[PDB]
This record gives structure tokens, sequence and C-alpha cells, in this order.
RNA sequence: CCCCACUAUGCUUAGCCCUAAACCUCAACAGUUAAAUCAACAAAACUGCUCGCCAGAACACUACGAGCCACAGCUUAAAACUCAAA
């Protein structure tokens, strides 16, 4: 299926985050994943610190793959990352572009229940 | 018959259906602006649909991204990030007298 | 412990009062459920009380809502009385 | 040739008006509580509005004014009820005096 | 400038200051309101200990530590000998929801030291530890 | 303990249970005035009597 | 009962045990709101069909028999004497 790998990256120079991006997108395609896109989100202070390969993290590379892979590469992938030393977090999800929005009428105002007490006199 | 008579019809009156802020849009975990504009700035904590004005398919929506881009690392947990302060307000909550 | 400090329920104070600082924080905490939530957690409340308490106050809820939606509607009629002597 | 009550119902004011939310309507003062003016304006139930601040004096018994209608009878039924509750009046919003 | 309420951002460029220090460099009152005792330690913005007062340190015992007068004379100390390490300014981060919580907070003031903002860190755990069985009383 | 030495924090003292003891005073008389009150149960309790919930028929 | 300390235990794995006010004490499916609405209370009153279950209290979540990884257990489950009540 088609899956969204969110992807932080530790802050290091331009050759060496290239350098890991290639090594993680040729994990990918090892495992038979077609990779369709790579974003970079930016380099940015991370909502917490992340202790990651016996290492404190202040800030990250925000990257995104886009790729389709057999439902078996997932799980392969994710031990990938674990053991990658300039991976501070990475995490596979199912692409949200995948899920269709069902249509939306509006909001359907609901009425104060009634016969939940018979009418007798009390 | 008579012409006067009323006629079996839907209300013509009828006021279309009132919609979520967000009805419509796509809520992704990575869009910490937006689902930032749920979380209480000094505690982080999300807000009940009564503050938020969601419907329960966007409150849904809402709390799954939340959840999901706070353990990802893109959204802080215990106080809502300080850049996405300034953001509109769209949640019905005073916090000042 | 691994996020940022002093931006978390963090109230400045302005001109020396203290006091209206320390309220703000106070109602801060209490409108966000942390006031409530941290005396709850001083003792275990086992499970079977903690979903009777939940019911407790979410029937206390409609029932307040309900009762003052109530007054609110009916306040207009507390106008004297037009027919006085009738 | 005699009118039925379907035709008087279909050319009435009151039904060719609509629904009455956000409706202007001119409305008599009939009867004056202190402050308070009641005020029929060819509905069911009288509205009774506060007298203005400004030009207080000019409302008197008699005296036509503009309204904006919210609601031809104020009811709501509340928890437990079998009926709605009616307080027996109109709700609506006192614009002003009405002049030729 | 209107005044905000929500602390400065550090690493902003913001025009606040105490004494010619920024935010980041007030030192710190940290506040242990607990519901037998409150503890009070002042630090520097590096995390140097600079005075320390408990209602324990000033004399109190039992059951009037536990009592808002008694956090109150906690704080004055505490402030006493801050301010001879040259504290005036201070942040507080009161955690606990003890009686001396809003006392100490005073004791600091009655002392000398003027209060620039209030921060609450008491512990809520996420879900946590099993608290201790409810009391039959 | 020489009341000489502590003439005003006394004089203090004694103003402010002086104005603890009259707003006691006050406040008992607004409490039933209800000039600071929302409404009084007693006068919120004749507008219910006269518009009584109905759980029956009738 | 209140305070402190600490163990079995609450957790995981692999097997047992098979019990709860396991109660929302309101069986499944289909249907109705009219007639008589209806002991009381509770969560208004009923129809069709089917299975399970019940027939004074107590003895008795007991005895015996039987089955079971159960050996101070579980399930099934009486009788005698006693009472005019429960
Ligand atoms: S009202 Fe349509 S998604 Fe919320
Ligand atoms: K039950
Ligand atoms: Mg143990
Ligand atoms: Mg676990
Ligand atoms: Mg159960
Ligand atoms: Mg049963
Ligand atoms: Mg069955
Ligand atoms: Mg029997
Ligand atoms: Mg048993
Ligand atoms: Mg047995
Ligand atoms: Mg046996």
């Amino acid at each position: 299926p088609r899956y969204e790998l969110a992807l932080i990256l530790k802050a290091m120079q331009r050759p060496e985050t290239a350098a890991t991006l290639k090594r993680t997108i040729e994990a990918l395609m090892d495992r038979g994943a077609i990779v369709r896109d790579l974003e970079n989100l930016g380099e940015r202070a991370l909502p917490y610190r992340i202790s990651a390969h016996s290492q404190q993290h202040n800030r990250g590379g925000y990257f995104l793959v886009d790729f389709y892979a057999p439902t078996a590469a997932v799980e392969s992938m994710v031990e990938h990352l674990s053991r990658d030393i300039d991976v501070i977090r990475g995490n596979i999800v199912k692409h949200p572009l995948t899920q269709e929005l069902k249509e939306c009428e509006g909001i359907v105002p609901v009425p104060l229940a009634e016969k939940l007490y018979s009418t007798k006199k009390r | 018959s008579n012409e006067d008579l009323p006629i079996s019809m839907e209300n013509p009156y009828k006021e279309p259906l009132k919609k979520c802020i967000l009805c419509g849009k796509h809520v992704d975990y990575k869009n910490v602006q937006l689902l930032s504009q749920f979380v209480s700035p000094f505690t982080g904590c999300i807000y009940g649909r009564h503050i938020t004005g969601l419907c329960g398919k966007k409150q849904k929506e809402i709390t799954k991204a939340i959840k999901r881009a706070q353990i990802m690392g893109f959204m802080p947990v215990t106080y809502k990030d300080p850049a996405y302060l300034k953001d509109p307000k769209v949640c019905n909550i005073r916090y000042r007298e | 412990a691994k996020h940022l400090k002093f931006i978390a329920r963090t109230v400045m104070v302005q001109e020396g009062n203290v006091e209206s600082a320390y309220r703000t924080l106070n109602r801060i905490l209490t409108m966000d459920g942390l006031i409530e939530d941290i005396k709850h957690r001083r003792y275990y409340e086992k499970p079977c009380r903690r979903r009777q308490r939940e019911s407790y106050e979410r029937c206390r809820r409609i029932y307040n809502m309900e009762m003052a939606r109530k007054i609110n509607f009916l306040m207009r009629k507390n106008r004297a009385d037009p027919w006085q002597g009738c | 040739n005699v009118e039925s009550f379907a035709s008087m119902l279909r050319h009435s004011p009151l039904t060719q008006m609509g629904p009455a939310k956000d409706k202007l309507v001119i409305g008599r003062i009939f009867h004056i509580v202190e402050n308070d003016l009641y005020i029929d304006f060819g509905g069911k139930f009288h509205c009774v509005c506060r007298r203005p601040e400004v030009d207080g004096e000019k409302y008197q018994k008699g005296t036509r004014v503009r309204l904006r209608l919210l609601d031809l009878e104020l009811t709501s039924r509340f928890l437990g009820a079998t009926t709605d509750t009616t307080v027996l009046e109109a709700n609506a919003v006192l614009l002003g005096i009405q002049e030729s | 400038t209107k005044f905000s309420i929500y602390p400065p951002i550090p690493g902003e460029e913001s025009s606040l200051r105490w004494a010619g220090k920024k935010f980041e460099e007030i030192p710190i009152a940290h506040i242990k309101a607990s519901h037998n005792n409150t503890q009070i330690q002042v630090v520097s913005a590096s995390n140097e200990p600079l005075a320390f007062a408990s209602c324990g340190t000033e004399g109190f015992r039992n059951a009037k530590k536990g009592t808002g007068i008694a956090a109150q004379t906690a704080g004055i100390a505490a402030a006493a000998r801050a301010k001879q390490k040259g504290v005036i300014h201070i942040r507080v981060v009161v955690k606990g929801l003890g009686p001396g919580r809003l006392s100490a907070m005073h004791g600091l003031i009655m002392g000398g030291l003027e209060v620039i903002s209030i921060t609450d860190n008491t512990p809520i755990p996420h879900x946590g530890c099993r608290p201790r069985k409810a009391r039959k009383l | 303990f020489r009341d000489d030495a502590c003439r005003k924090e006394i004089q203090g003292f004694l103003d402010c249970a002086a104005r603890a003891q009259e707003a006691r005073k006050m406040r008992s008389i607004q409490e039933t005035l209800g000039e600071s009150g929302s409404l009084l149960p007693n006068k919120l309790n004749k507008l219910l009597q006269r518009f009584p919930n109905k759980p029956y028929l009738s």
C-alpha cells in the first residue's frame, strides 16, 4: 500500500544529510518499495528533547518520504530505522491522501430526548 | 377541486445545515499550526467540542491528529508552541477575568 | 522534563500585582481541569467509583444546564404585573 | 361565490410574510406598565419592549412603532416536560416610532 | 505596547528587562507546597543555589508546618538570605496544592523580592504510578 | 512585647479587624437584598411556580 | 477504622482455575401505540413466535451421587425434622 515515512534526522551538514537520505531511500527500495517523492519540511527545534542512540537532541531535520511498499516491508523498515544512528525518530503511517473524506451535509441538530419517563403523576 | 388548498412539499424556507469551521477540510498531523488552535496555551490540554465548536467527526479527527503529532515529534504536549500564540482564536474560552 | 521550561502554566505579573497573576493562574488551572484532577489523584479512585462519579457529574451538568436554560427563558416574565387588581 | 377559509388563509399578510425571524413589522402600543411597552403587531401574541432611553416620552398608548420580529411565540420544551412551556408573548426588538 | 501574560520566549528579541537582565537570566524561587510542609529554594538562572527555607527550618513542627503562616515565615527567611546574595527579581515556580502555596509567595514579597512571573509545575501524571488507597474516615 | 514600639503595626491590625467586622455586616445586608446576586432563590422559585414543569399529561 | 514499613499479588511468558450484584437483576426474532393505559415501585402498555427457567419459607451457593488439570475447589443438586408464614 501507500505509506508516508515521517523522518526526523539528526541536525547535520548538507553532505551528511544527503548521505543519510540516500541510505534511507535505498533501504526502502531494497525491501520492495516504490518511492514516489521526497519532501523537506525544514530543520527546526524539536517540540521536546529526544534521546536517541546515546545522544540528546534539541533540533532535527524533518523529512517526508511518500512511497508504495508491500505490507511486509513496513515491519522490516521500522527495524532498519531503529539502527540508523542519524535518525532521531522515524514513523511509518498510512498515507493520509489515500483515505478519501466522505462528504458532510452539516450538523444535524439533536432534539431533547423525550418519553424517558412515564407520564404518571408522581 | 379547490386551487387555494395547501399542497404537500418540503419546507422551502428551511435553512441549510450549519457546518463546523473545518467541514470539508483535511486535518493532517503535520499541520501543527491548525492543531495548536485547539489546545490550551498554558497546559496544552485538548479543548472539548463545547469549546472548539467542531462537529463530532472533526473533534475526533483533531484529537487523533494531535495525539499522533505529539508522539511523532511534531507538536509539544505540555504547552502550545509559542510560535502559534498569535494565530486566529477560534475557540470559545477566556482565561483573563 | 524534556519540554522547555517557563512556558507551560506560566503567568507574567503586571505592575507588581502578584495577587492578580496568581488568581489568573489559579483560574487557568481550574478551567483546564487540572486543580480538580490533582485533587482526585491524591488517593486512587477505583474504576467502579470513577465511573459512578462521572455518571453523577454528567447527570448534574445536564440538569444544571437545563434548569439554567429554563431560568433564562422565564426571566423576562419577572417584570411587574401588568394586570394588577385582576 | 363565498370566499372559503382556505382562500382567506392563503392571501393573509401573516401567511404571506413567511418566517417571522428578522421581519420588520408595524406594531401599536396598547398597554403600558412603567417603562414596559405592550405592543400588538397583528399576531396571536403581543410583544413587550422596554421604553427606549431616547425620546421615551413619545411612546404612549396608541403610538405606532417599528419592530423587528424574532419569534411569534416564545416556547421551549425543558427536561422532563411532556409539552412545551409558553410565556404567551412574542419576541421582538423595538427599533423606533413610525411616522408619515 | 499592550501587556502580555505569556512569558517572553528565549531566543526571540524581547524588550522586557529587569535591572538590565533578561527573563532567561532572572533567578528562580522553587516553592514546593506539600500537604504537611512547604519548602522554598531560590536558585540562579544557572541553577546555583542561593537560599533555602522551609517551615521545618523556621522552627515549626508537626501540624504547624502545614499552615499558611508557616509558609509565609519560610518565604521571608528565604528572601532574606537571597537578598544578601543580590536577588531582587525572581521567577516563581510552585509545585503542589498545599496550604502554603500562596502564603509562601507573600513571604518572598514581604522579604524584599519582586515576583515577575508565576509558574505552576505541580506534577500531573498522564495515566503514571498508582496512588495510595483511599482513606476510610 | 512592648506596645510603644509596635504602634504602627498594631494600628494596622486593629483597623484590619474593624474593616473585616464591618465587611461581614455589609455582605450580610447585600446578600439578603440580592444587590449583587443574579437572583434570589426565593424570587427565582416564585417565578418557577408560575411556569411549573409538567411531566404528566392533563 | 488512622500512620509507617514490607511480602504474596496486580505486569510479561507458558499452562491451569471457570467464579461475580458476570445486574442495564428487564431472553432472541417480528410487530404495535388503539382499545381496557395501568396493583405498587421501577425504565409506559402490549401482540405474534420460540427457547430457557420458576411453583410457600427455611433446611440449602448444603448432604449424597456424578463429572472436571479443579483436592479447604467448581458445576449439577435433594431429603428428614421445623414454621404459618416468608
Ligand atoms: S460539520 Fe461537516 S465535517 Fe464538521
Ligand atoms: K446492576
Ligand atoms: Mg512484589
Ligand atoms: Mg504493561
Ligand atoms: Mg459488568
Ligand atoms: Mg441473571
Ligand atoms: Mg436465547
Ligand atoms: Mg422453598
Ligand atoms: Mg458460589
Ligand atoms: Mg458444593
Ligand atoms: Mg461431593
